[PDB]
């Protein structure tokens, strides 16, 4: 079966700016008619993909030309002449020319963006969960860019590694920012033996750590 | 308005099969070749196979041939594709699509796809979710706007669904993606209001869970 090897992997771009992806084919894809049979297609995030381009360089209806395509026998070219926030999502070529029909592994294009200091949230665990004999405590770290974060959960003074649920969002189409989740989640009498949890994220943001945090008590 | 329409997510048990229904709308059915896609966690498609309807006429991708069968009722306007003897390769959401190369024109016509349908492959048992209102002591962001959580924890299989205020409430929501952990999922949101709102005004978690019949809200009370 025919190879299709899309590069980059992911691009960063911002509004504005230009932006333009490979396809590169292990067979020439000149069909014996003399067509060529390369496709490119965009699935934004939560949605089924949608064809951008066919036969290398024509644009479906409803397609902003802002976006081209071309290309020959085994090299084709994606570009888009400005960014928009819309275009993110990730691409794929697709070729026709040789059955079965192979896909390019995808570029996963993100807006590139001004730095954002995520906001984070605490939360303790509720009556209801405790009485169940369980306790979580979560914390929320939103809107904040670039992606890359390192968050860690502290017990009374140390790392605690073991019972961490982590769960980040696709980049937000509103202002291109992420967000992140994560639980801690312990059995009800260990909650109830401890003081202070704190969760605590490294970010390029910050020359030192971004911490937040609660004791625990009565009254 | 051309409209193709797929069947719920499936809850499969290995070595089983199932029929997975695409309902077409807004063309002629029988004129256009409808087209199978598969993808497999995130970024990863592969073509399965075509069907006109006019004439039943199907090409499988070899690697296919005997793990899916491609039918389609002309009365309803609905193709179908089933899938045989599942196992752990089988889990991924499957796509169907007016693709719209017309091979006569040697051009094409617009795509319309289908929302995409989601198999899991598991023996695992069905298990409701437990909701838990996430109230702020540190995580109220001082005053100006204050953050509120739901916590969804320890259901299978996916999905649930997770709205504020039934659905009024939709801006400065995250909901974040189900992690799988021990034969369970959990799923959390956060929504950020104006200290104004909260607590003068109510903000409920409303969840439901297909699968287990579920239908749960949490009011976050202070
Ligand atoms: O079938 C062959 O062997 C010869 N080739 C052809 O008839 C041309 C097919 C062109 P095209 O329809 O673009 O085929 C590629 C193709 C088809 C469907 C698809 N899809 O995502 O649904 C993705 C890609
Ligand atoms: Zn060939
Ligand atoms: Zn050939
Ligand atoms: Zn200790
Ligand atoms: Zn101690
Ligand atoms: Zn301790
Ligand atoms: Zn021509
Ligand atoms: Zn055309």
């Amino acid at each position: 079966d025919i190879v299709m090897t899309q590069s980059p992997l992911t691009l960063s771009v911002t509004i504005g700016q230009p932006a333009s992806i490979s396809c590169k084919s292990s067979q020439s894809l000149l069909y014996s008619n003399g067509k060529t049979y390369l496709n490119w297609l965009l699935q934004r995030p939560g949605q089924s993909p949608k064809r951008l381009i066919h036969l290398v360089s024509k644009l479906d209806s409803g397609v902003p030309d802002r976006i081209t395509g071309s290309g020959s026998g085994t090299d084709f070219t994606l570009k888009i002449s400005r960014v928009e926030a819309a275009d993110l999502g990730v691409y794929y070529c697709v070729q026709g020319t040789h059955f079965p029909y192979t896909f390019g592994g995808g570029t996963k294009l993100e807006i590139l963006r001004g730095d954002a200091a995520p906001t984070v949230s605490i939360f303790p665990p509720s009556s209801e969960q405790l009485t169940s004999g369980g306790a979580s405590v979560v914390c929320f770290l939103n809107n904040f860019y670039p992606k890359d974060i390192n968050v860690k959960w502290k017990i009374d003074g140390s790392e605690r590694q073991n019972g961490v649920l982590n769960s980040w969002t696709d980049q937000d189409s509103k202002d291109s920012t992420y967000s992140m989740s994560s639980t801690l989640t312990l059995t009800k009498d260990e909650y109830e033996r401890h003081n202070s949890y704190t969760c605590e994220a490294t970010h390029k943001t910050s020359t030192s750590p971004i911490v937040k945090s609660f004791n625990r008590n009565e009254c | 308005e051309m409209q193709l329409q797929q069947s719920g997510a499936e809850l499969l048990r290995p070595g089983t099969s199932v029929k997975l229904s695409c309902k077409t709308s807004g063309y002629i059915f029988t004129s256009y070749w409808i087209h199978w896609v598969k993808q497999r966690s995130g970024q990863g498609l592969e073509w399965i196979a075509r069907i006109y309807p006019g004439t039943g006429s199907t090409y499988y991708n070899e690697k296919f041939k005997g793990k899916a069968t491609l039918t389609a009722d002309k009365s309803s306007s609905t193709a179908y594709m089933q899938l045989s003897t599942l196992k752990s390769e089988d889990s991924a959401v499957y796509f169907c699509t007016r693709w719209g190369f017309i091979p006569v024109r040697e051009d094409y016509v617009m795509d319309y796809w289908g929302q995409g349908t989601l198999v899991t492959v598991s023996s695992a048992k069905t298990t409701a979710p437990s909701v838990y209102p996430l109230a702020p002591v540190c995580g109220d962001t001082t005053g100006s706007s204050v953050t509120l959580g739901c916590l969804v924890k320890g259901y299978f299989p996916e999905p649930v669904t997770l709205t504020w205020n039934s659905g009024s409430l939709s801006s400065g929501v995250h909901t974040f993606p189900a992690v799988l952990q021990s034969d369970l999922y959990t799923l959390s949101s956060s929504v950020t209001v104006t200290s104004s709102t909260w607590p003068s005004q109510s903000i409920t978690c409303n969840v439901a869970h297909p699968a287990s019949s579920t239908k749960v809200d949490k009011k976050i009370e202070p």
